[PDB]
C-alpha cells in the first residue's frame, strides 16, 4: 500500500479534481478509487481542454492517462 | 492434607490424640542437643503423587520452600514473583479441588456479595443467610413514623409481601432514607461452562450436556452461492493458516479448564503472599448456606461473615511510611548474630 | 403455616459471664416462605462439587437428574468409553478399597 | 484532530449508527475496543473491563448499561478510508426500551448484537420489529464468539451449526416484521459480522479474505469473500470450491479456513503457551517480546487477537455498504418521521440533506452536567448548519402550525460533538450529524424540532417518540419534610427531561406519581431524583400498577344524558369490541386519516361491519390510537346529519376525554365500542356549546359504561427466563406461585441454557426478578416487559366484598380490591354510583 | 484457647478470636465429618485458626 494509492483511497467519496494527460479536468466525488488509478466519478462535470464543460452522470477513466488530482487535505491535517 | 486427614480419620478407629502438655507440665523444657538433634524424625504428612499425572509437580511438591533453588520458575532467593507453567498450575489445581468450590461465575453470589451486606448493614437488615448488624443510626423516632395518607395502609395493595432481599436488590425503590448503601446487580452472563470428565475425549467435544442444535434443511432458505468451476480458482500455495498444528493438544483441556479456575489457579504467575495471608476456608462461609445443616454451624456462619464484612467495611488504606525493618537494624547492631537453626 | 406467618410478617413490616458458645438466637436463616427455606441447591451440572463435601458422597447424594438426561441423550457409539472409564474408576479406588 | 472537523463538514462519509441488542451482549464492550483501536492512551485494565461508555455511576456500579452514550469516532475501513461513525450504543435492558427508540430516532443503521452462546433472546425480538417499524437497515454482530470456543468447546462443524441457527432464525423471525423482501442477512451477503469483545476478535468474511489475501498474496478477497458462508466445501486437490462434498469426512469453507484457524490459535493460546505457542506465532507473523508473553491468559489472548486481526475493519465495512447514509437515508427517515412527510417544502429540503438549507435539527435526549442543574440537549441535524451563539427557535411536542404558543426562541451557548468521558469543542455543525446543543433545555421535554427564526414558516415538528412497551408500573413520591416540596418538583421534572418514558403526573388528591417499565427502570430514576438532581430526602410507596376498565355484554337499558337545560339528549351504548380488533388500533394498522371507503372495506372484510356502520365511526377512543372507538348509529330520520356535525366534534372531544378518565376510577378505558342510539341537538347553535355537550358527552359515557357490566384489565408481563435444565422446575413453583403460567419452556439450542416465556400479573410480579435468583441461587434469570391486558377475576362493583387491611384476598376479591384502594389512592368516593 | 489458656480474663476482647476460631472449627468440622468420616478428634487442619 504506497501514500499516494492510500491517498487516492481516502481521498474517494469528497470533492475534488482530476486532470488527465489530455487536458480533460473532472471534478466531482470519487466514487471508486482502485489502486491501478482508475477513477469513477458520479455526477462529475468534465472540462476539456477547448473549454466546453459538461457533466457526467456516471464517468470512469483509465490510471493509464491519470495527470493530476488535487483534493481537499483537510484529512491529512 | 484435607484429602488425606480425612482417611486416617476414617481409617483410624479411634484417634489416639497427642497429650497436652506433651512436655511434662511445669517441667523444664527438653534440652535440644542431647535429646532432639540425634533422634531422627518420623514421617511427615505427605500424598503419594502419582507420576504418570502429577509429574509436573513430582520433584518437589513438598519442599520447604518449592522452586526456591529454580530460576526459571522463581525469582530467586526472595521468593516473589513465581512463574508456572499451565501444566503445573493445571495439576495444582486438580490436587486442590477438595479446597476449591466448582464455581465458574459468580451469579452463585447475588445477595451474598460484600456490597449487598454493607447495604444490609446501612439498612439495618438481614439476608437470612447474612449477619446481624447494630443500626448504623438509631432512628427509633423514624422507625414511629405515624400513620399519614402517604403510607396509609387502607391505600396500599398487599400481593405479595415487600422482602428484605427485595428491599436490598433496589435499595432506591423499596425503602426510604438509603444513607452509605450500595449497589450491585452484576449479572455477568452466566457462563456456560462444561469442565470435562473422560480422561480419553477430544477437547473440544459435542458433549450431551448441549442441546443438540437439530440442523435443518426444510425451507429453501437459500443464499448467493457458486456452483462448481465457477469464475474461481485457488493458488496452489495458499491454505487455513495452520495445519500442521493440531486442532487440540493434550494440554488444551487443561488450559480451558484453568480459564474458570477460582482467582488463584486463573494467574500464568503472580507475587507471592505470606502464610499467615492465605485464608484457605475463605470461599467456604462465603457460600449461600450450608445445606441443611444444624443451628450452631448456621449462627457459626453468620458470626464469620459479620467479621469479614466488618473488616471490610472498616478499612482503609495503608499509611505512608519509612520502611524501617526492626530486625535490619539488630542485625546492623553489635549485639546480634544470626545463624541457621 | 406458611400464610400465617407472612401474613405476620407483614403486620410486623407496617405496623461478665464469660459464654463462648453462641446463642441460637442469632440465628437469621428462619424463613416465613418455601422458596427460601428450601432453596434449590446448585447441580452445577453434576460435575461441579461442593468444596468442603467429599466427592463421591455428593456424587451419590446428587439428583441424578443430570444422569437420566445423559442416559437419555447418550447414544450407543460413544457409550462404550462411559463404561469403560466408569469401571476403570470403580476399579482402580477398589485398589484403595481392598 | 482538525481531520475530524474536516471529515464532519461531509454529509456522505458519515454513518449514524446503533448498537442496539440484548442484555449483557459485549456493546459496550465493542465501542470500548473502537476506542482501544482509536485512542492509544486508553488502555483496558488487565482484568476489570473498562466500560468506557458508561460514564454515569450507577451503571458502573449495578454493572447494566442504563442511558445511551454518544460515540464519535474515526474508523478506517478495510481498504484504509476513513468514515466518521455515530455510535448510539443503547442499554440492553428490555426495561430501558426507552433509550433504544431515543436512539433509534436519530440514527440510520442498526448494528444488532447477539451472543453466541445464548441466541436470539426476548430483547432482540423487539429491537428487529421496532427497528424495521422505524425503517432502518438491519445487522447482525454475533458477539462472543469466543464461548462457543472457550466455554462450550464445540467441534468446529457445531460451532458453524450454532452460527447458521441464529443467522437464520434472525431471517426468519424478521419476515414477519418486514414487508420488503431485500431484508435477507447472511455473512456473505455482508449483512452478519462475527466477533468476540473480549478478546478484540472482529471479522466478515471480506475482512478475513483481506488476511488471507495479506498473507499468502495475489488474492481477490471479495470473490473468496464470497463462497465462505453455505454447505459448500473446498476441495484441496481442484482449489476449487464445490456445492457437493469433496471427501467422505469433508468439511464447509467457512469451518475450514475461517473457524478452525481461530480454534487453533485460541487454543494454543490457552494451551500449550510455553511449548507450540512461539511456533504458532512465527506461522503468523505475529512477533512477541519477552515481556508481552509473560502476561495471564485473557490479556495475552487479547494481545495476540489484536496482533492477528489488526484493527476493526470489518466491523466498519460491514456497516459502510450496508447501511444507507443521512443523504440516502433521509427520504425514509423523513417520511416516516416529519408529520407533513416529504411532501412539504420542509419536507423536500430534507431529502438532500443540504449543509447550507433550512436548519430544523432534531433533539431527542437530554445529557445532563456534572452538577445536574443545566441539561444540555442531544440530537442530529436532519438539514442546515448550526453555529456557537446563534438565535434559534425550539418548538415543541405540542407545537403546530396554528399553535404558534408551544415555542421558544433560544441562544446555542455552545457546540461540542461528544464521545463518550470526554468532549469536544466545535464551533460548526453541519447537516446529517450530532451534537449536543446547550442552553436549549428549558423550552423541552424529551423530544424537540430546534428550528431557524422566522425563516421555517411553515415547518411542522417531528412525529412523537412512539415506544415499543409501555409504561406499566407507578410509584407515588413525597418528600420526607413537606416543607421542602418545591425542590422535589423540580427534580421530578428533571428526571422527567432526562428518561423518555417518564410520566410524572399530579392527581386530585395532591399525590405525586412516577411511570415506569420495570423494577430496575425504577430504582435506577429514583436513585437520580434523589442523589442527583434534588439530594434531599424522599418517601416512596410500594409500587403499584395502573388499570384498565372495560366491558364485556350490553347494557340493560339504553341510559342517556341531557345537557342542564334539558334540550339535548344523547343516549349511547357500552359493549365489548371484537377480540384482537383492539390490538388492530394500537398498532396503527387503521387510522382516523383514512378515507372512508378503506376503512369500509377494511371492517367489512376483516370485522364483518355493516356499512350502514362502517362508514359511520367517527373516533378511535382516546388520543389517536386508543383501542376504544366512538359509532355513529342513529337513523337519519330521526337525527339530522347536518344538525349532527356540529356536536360530531364536541361529542368526540367529551369521548376522546371521556374514555381517559373512566368512571370507576381514574384509569384508562380500553376495548369498548360506543353505539350512539338518539341525539336530540339544539336546533341553534346558541346553547349547544361545547360547555354543555362536552359534560353530557361524558356523562352519556360514563353512564353507558357502568350499565354495561364492568371488569378491570391488569397489564400482564411477558416474562422469560433463562436456567438449566436442573433449575426448570424452580421456575414453575416460583411462577405458580403469583398467578403466573408458562406458555413455553423451550431448550436453546446449543447451549444447555433453557428458555422458559410465561406470563405473570405486573403486580404480581414485583421481587419476582429477585425472587427466582435467590431461589436458584442465582442460575437462573428474568427479564420482564408488559405484553397485553386481561380481566382481573371477580366484578369489580359487588358489595358484598369486603377488603381486609394486610393481608392478599382470593382471585373474585381481586377486581373489588384493586379499585377500591385505587380509588382510595385517588382520593374519590369509596364506591362508584350511576350519577358519575 | 480459652479452655487451655485463661487468657480471656486479662483482656476481654479476645473472645472475640475465641468465638472466631470456634466458629472456623465448626465451619471446618461439618466439612471435614462428611461421608464415612464419622464423628471423632481426627481433624488436623489447623491453618484455618
Amino acid at each position: 500500500i504506497g501514500v499516494p494509492i492510500k491517498v487516492l483511497h481516502e481521498a474517494e467519496g469528497h470533492i475534488v479534481t482530476c486532470e488527465t494527460n489530455t487536458g480533460e479536468v473532472y471534478r466531482g466525488k470519487l466514487i471508486e478509487a482502485e489502486d491501478n488509478m482508475n477513477c469513477q466519478m458520479s455526477n462529475i462535470t468534465v472540462t476539456y481542454r477547448d473549454g466546453r464543460v459538461a457533466q457526467l452522470e456516471q464517468v470512469y477513466i483509465r490510471g493509464s492517462k491519470i495527470r493530476f488530482l488535487i483534493l481537499p487535505d483537510m484529512l491529512k491535517n | 492434607m484435607w484429602i488425606m486427614m480425612r482417611r486416617e480419620k476414617r481409617d483410624r478407629r479411634h484417634f489416639k490424640r497427642m497429650r497436652f502438655p506433651p512436655f511434662d507440665d511445669e517441667e523444664p523444657p527438653l534440652d535440644y542437643a542431647d535429646n532432639i538433634l540425634d533422634v531422627e524424625p518420623l514421617e511427615a504428612i505427605q500424598l503419594e503423587l502419582d507420576p504418570e499425572e502429577d509429574a509436573p509437580v513430582l520433584d518437589w511438591f513438598y519442599d520447604h520452600q518449592p522452586l526456591r533453588d529454580s530460576r526459571k520458575y522463581v525469582n530467586g532467593s526472595t521468593y516473589q514473583r513465581w512463574q508456572f507453567t499451565l501444566p503445573m498450575m493445571s495439576t495444582l489445581y486438580r490436587l486442590a479441588n477438595q479446597l476449591l468450590t466448582d464455581l465458574v461465575d459468580d451469579n452463585y453470589f447475588y445477595l451474598f456479595d460484600l456490597k449487598a451486606f454493607f447495604t444490609s448493614k446501612a439498612l439495618n437488615m438481614a439476608i437470612p443467610g447474612g449477619p446481624k448488624f447494630e443500626p448504623l443510626v438509631r432512628d427509633i423516632n423514624l422507625q414511629d413514623e405515624d400513620w399519614n395518607e402517604f403510607n396509609d395502609i387502607n391505600k396500599i395493595i398487599i400481593r405479595q409481601p415487600i422482602r428484605t432481599e427485595y428491599k436490598i436488590a433496589f435499595p432506591y425503590l423499596y425503602n426510604n432514607l438509603p444513607h452509605h448503601v450500595h449497589l450491585t446487580w452484576y449479572h455477568t452472563p452466566n457462563v456456560v461452562f462444561i469442565k470435562t470428565e473422560d480422561p480419553d475425549l477430544p477437547a473440544f467435544y459435542f458433549d450431551p450436556l448441549i442441546n443438540p442444535i437439530s440442523h435443518r434443511h426444510s425451507v429453501k432458505s437459500q443464499e448467493p452461492l457458486p456452483d462448481d468451476d465457477e469464475e474461481f480458482e485457488l493458488p496452489e500455495f495458499v491454505e487455513p493458516f495452520l495445519k500442521d498444528t493440531p486442532l487440540y493438544t493434550d494440554n488444551t483441556a487443561n488450559g480451558i479448564a484453568l480459564l474458570w479456575a477460582p482467582r488463584p489457579f486463573n494467574l500464568r504467575s503472580g507475587r507471592t503472599r505470606r502464610a499467615l495471608d492465605i485464608p484457605l476456608v475463605k470461599n467456604w462461609y462465603r457460600e449461600h448456606c450450608p445445606a441443611g445443616q444444624p443451628v450452631k454451624v448456621r449462627v457459626s456462619y453468620q458470626k464469620l461473615l459479620k467479621y469479614y464484612v466488618l473488616n471490610a467495611l472498616k478499612h482503609r488504606p495503608p499509611k505512608a511510611q519509612k520502611k524501617r525493618y526492626l530486625f535490619r537494624s539488630f542485625k546492623a547492631t553489635k549485639f546480634f548474630q544470626s545463624t541457621k537453626l | 403455616k406458611d400464610k400465617s406467618k407472612e401474613l405476620h410478617a407483614i403486620k410486623e413490616r407496617y405496623l461478665r459471664k464469660f459464654v463462648f458458645e453462641w446463642d441460637a438466637s442469632e440465628d437469621t436463616s428462619i424463613d416465613y416462605n418455601p422458596l427460601y427455606k428450601e432453596r434449590h441447591q446448585v447441580q452445577l451440572l453434576g460435575r461441579g462439587f461442593i468444596a468442603g463435601i467429599d466427592l463421591k458422597q455428593q456424587k451419590r447424594e446428587q439428583s441424578r437428574f443430570y444422569g437420566d438426561l445423559m442416559e437419555k441423550r447418550r447414544t450407543l457409539e460413544e457409550k462404550e468409553q462411559e463404561e469403560a472409564r466408569l469401571r476403570k474408576l470403580r476399579k482402580k479406588e477398589a485398589k484403595q478399597r481392598w | 484532530m482538525d481531520f475530524l472537523a474536516d471529515l464532519m463538514d461531509n454529509s456522505e462519509l458519515i454513518r449514524n449508527v446503533t448498537l442496539c441488542g440484548h442484555l449483557h451482549h459485549g456493546k459496550t464492550c465493542f465501542v470500548d475496543c473502537l476506542i482501544e483501536q482509536t485512542h492509544p492512551e486508553i488502555r483496558k485494565r488487565y482484568d476489570q473491563d473498562l466500560c468506557y461508555t458508561d460514564i454515569l455511576f450507577t451503571e458502573q456500579e449495578r454493572g447494566v448499561g442504563i442511558k445511551s452514550t454518544p460515540v464519535t469516532v474515526v474508523l478506517p475501513d478495510t481498504k484504509g478510508k476513513s468514515y466518521l461513525f455515530n455510535i448510539m450504543d443503547t442499554p440492553g435492558h428490555v426495561n430501558f426500551s426507552d433509550e433504544v427508540t431515543a436512539g433509534l430516532r436519530i440514527s440510520d443503521g442498526v448494528v444488532l448484537f447477539i451472543d453466541a452462546a445464548e441466541g436470539v433472546m426476548l430483547n432482540t425480538e423487539r429491537l428487529i420489529k421496532h427497528a424495521v417499524q422505524e425503517r432502518l437497515a438491519v445487522t447482525v454482530c454475533i458477539n462472543k464468539i469466543d464461548r462457543l470456543i472457550l466455554e462450550l468447546k464445540l467441534p468446529p462443524t457445531d460451532a458453524y451449526y450454532k452460527l447458521r441457527h441464529i443467522v437464520d432464525e434472525v431471517n426468519g423471525l424478521i419476515s414477519m416484521y418486514s414487508t420488503d423482501e431485500n431484508l435477507i442477512l447472511s455473512p456473505l451477503l455482508g449483512n452478519v459480522c462475527f466477533s468476540s469483545s473480549q478478546y478484540s476478535i472482529c471479522f466478515t468474511l471480506g475482512s478475513f479474505a483481506k488476511i488471507y489475501a495479506d498473507t499468502f498474496g495475489d488474492i481477490n478477497y471479495q470473490e473468496f469473500a464470497k463462497r465462505l458462508w453455505g454447505d459448500i466445501y473446498f476441495n484441496p486437490k481442484t482449489r476449487k470450491f464445490t456445492k457437493k462434498a469433496p471427501t467422505s469426512s469433508s468439511q464447509r469453507s467457512f469451518v475450514e479456513f475461517i473457524l478452525e484457524p481461530l480454534y487453533k490459535i485460541l487454543a494454543q493460546v490457552v494451551g500449550d503457551v510455553d511449548t507450540s505457542l512461539p511456533r504458532t506465532l512465527d506461522e503468523l507473523g505475529i512477533h512477541l517480546t519477552k515481556e508481552e508473553l509473560k502476561l495471564n491468559i485473557r490479556p495475552l489472548l487479547r494481545l495476540v487477537c489484536k496482533k492477528f486481526f489488526g484493527e476493526f475493519t470489518g466491523f466498519v465495512d460491514m456497516c459502510v455498504q450496508h447501511i444507507p447514509s443521512p443523504k440516502v437515508g433521509a427520504k425514509p427517515k423523513i417520511e416516516h418521521t416529519y408529520t407533513g412527510g416529504v411532501d412539504s417544502d420542509l419536507g423536500e429540503a430534507m431529502s438532500d440533506c443540504d449543509p447550507d438549507g433550512p436548519l430544523m435539527c432534531h433533539t431527542t435526549k437530554m445529557y445532563s452536567t456534572d452538577d445536574g442543574v443545566q441539561f444540555h440537549a442531544f440530537g442530529r441535524v436532519l438539514s442546515g448548519t448550526i453555529h456557537a451563539g446563534q438565535p434559534v427557535k425550539v418548538l415543541g411536542e405540542n407545537y403546530t402550525l396554528e399553535d404558534e404558543e408551544d415555542s421558544q426562541i433560544c441562544t446555542v451557548g455552545r457546540l461540542w460533538i461528544s464521545v463518550a468521558r470526554y468532549h469536544i469543542e466545535v464551533n460548526r455543525v453541519p447537516a446529517g450529524n450530532w451534537v449536543l446543543i446547550e442552553g436549549v433545555d428549558q423550552p423541552i421535554v424529551k423530544t424537540a424540532t430546534i428550528t431557524e427564526p422566522r425563516g421555517n414558516e411553515e415547518a411542522q415538528i417531528f412525529r412523537p417518540l412512539k415506544f415499543n412497551t409501555t409504561s406499566v408500573i407507578k410509584i407515588a413520591v413525597e418528600p420526607v419534610n413537606p416543607s421542602e416540596l418545591p425542590k422535589m418538583l423540580d427534580g421530578l421534572r428533571k428526571v422527567n427531561k432526562s428518561y423518555p418514558s417518564l410520566t410524572t403526573k399530579v392527581e386530585e388528591s395532591g399525590e405525586h406519581v412516577i411511570l415506569g417499565t420495570g423494577e430496575l427502570y425504577l430504582d435506577c430514576v429514583m436513585h437520580d431524583l434523589r442523589k442527583m438532581y434534588s439530594e434531599i430526602d424522599i418517601k416512596v410507596a410500594d409500587p403499584v400498577v395502573t388499570f384498565c376498565e372495560t366491558v364485556v355484554e350490553t347494557s340493560s337499558l339504553k341510559c342517556f344524558a341531557e345537557t342542564p337545560n334539558k334540550k339535548n339528549k344523547i343516549t349511547m351504548i357500552a359493549e365489548p369490541l371484537e377480540k384482537g380488533l383492539a390490538e388492530d388500533i394500537e398498532n396503527e394498522v387503521v387510522q382516523i386519516t383514512w378515507n372512508r371507503k378503506k376503512l369500509g372495506e377494511f371492517f367489512q372484510t376483516k370485522y364483518d361491519w355493516d356499512l350502514l356502520a362502517a362508514r359511520s365511526i367517527w373516533a378511535f377512543g382516546p388520543d389517536a390510537t386508543g383501542p376504544n372507538i366512538l359509532v355513529d348509529d342513529t337513523l337519519p330520520s330521526e337525527v339530522d346529519k347536518a344538525l349532527l356535525g356540529s356536536v360530531k366534534d364536541s361529542i368526540v372531544q367529551g369521548f376522546q376525554w371521556g374514555t381517559r378518565e373512566g368512571p370507576l376510577c381514574d384509569e384508562l378505558i380500553r376495548n369498548v365500542k360506543f353505539k350512539i342510539l338518539d341525539a336530540v341537538v339544539a336546533q341553534e347553535p346558541l346553547h349547544r356549546g361545547g360547555g354543555q355537550i362536552i359534560p353530557t358527552a361524558r356523562r352519556v359515557v360514563y353512564s353507558a359504561f357502568l350499565m354495561a357490566t364492568p371488569r378491570l384489565m391488569e397489564p400482564y408481563y411477558f416474562v422469560e427466563v433463562q436456567a438449566p435444565a436442573d433449575c426448570v422446575s424452580a421456575v414453575y413453583t416460583v411462577l405458580a406461585r403469583r398467578r403466573g403460567h408458562v406458555t413455553q419452556d423451550a431448550p436453546i439450542p446449543g447451549s444447555p441454557l433453557y428458555t422458559i416465556k410465561a406470563f405473570i400479573p405486573a403486580i404480581d410480579s414485583f421481587g419476582f426478578e429477585t425472587d427466582l435468583r435467590t431461589h436458584t441461587q442465582g442460575q437462573a434469570f428474568s427479564l420482564s416487559v408488559f405484553h397485553h391486558w386481561q380481566i382481573v377475576p371477580g366484578d369489580p362493583l359487588d358489595k358484598s366484598i369486603v377488603i381486609r387491611p394486610l393481608e392478599p384476598q382470593p382471585a373474585p376479591h381481586l377486581a373489588r380490591e384493586f379499585m377500591i384502594k385505587t380509588r382510595r389512592r385517588k382520593g374519590l368516593s369509596e364506591d362508584v354510583s350511576i350519577s358519575k | 484457647v480459652g479452655q487451655l489458656t485463661g487468657m480471656y480474663r486479662y483482656k476481654y476482647k479476645l473472645m472475640r478470636q475465641i468465638r472466631m476460631c470456634k466458629d472456623l472449627k465448626h465451619l471446618i468440622y461439618y466439612r471435614f465429618n462428611t461421608g464415612p468420616v464419622g464423628k471423632g478428634p481426627g481433624c488436623g487442619f489447623w491453618a484455618a485458626g
